[PDB]
């Protein structure tokens, strides 16, 4: 996986 | 596969810098590759630190 970003 | 043995890639070290590397063995379960570098050294590099050294 990568980085979890919020919307 | 997006990654394969013998593929030329760009890998990020802990310094944050990209180095030309060559993939030697891929472990898809751990998202990790063996990558060898111009000094013949070998490291295990997380997939998130690997990008192909070639545009699609
Ligand atoms: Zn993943
Ligand atoms: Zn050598």
């Amino acid at each position: 996986g990568g980085v979890k970003k919020p919307l | 596969p997006r990654l394969w043995e013998g593929q030329d890639v760009l890998a990020r070290w802990t310094d944050g810098l990209l180095y030309l590397g060559t993939i030697k063995k891929v472990d898809s379960a751990r998202e990790v590759c063996l990558v060898q570098f111009e000094d013949d050294s070998q490291f295990l590099v997380l997939w998130k630190d690997i990008s192909p050294a070639a545009l699609p």
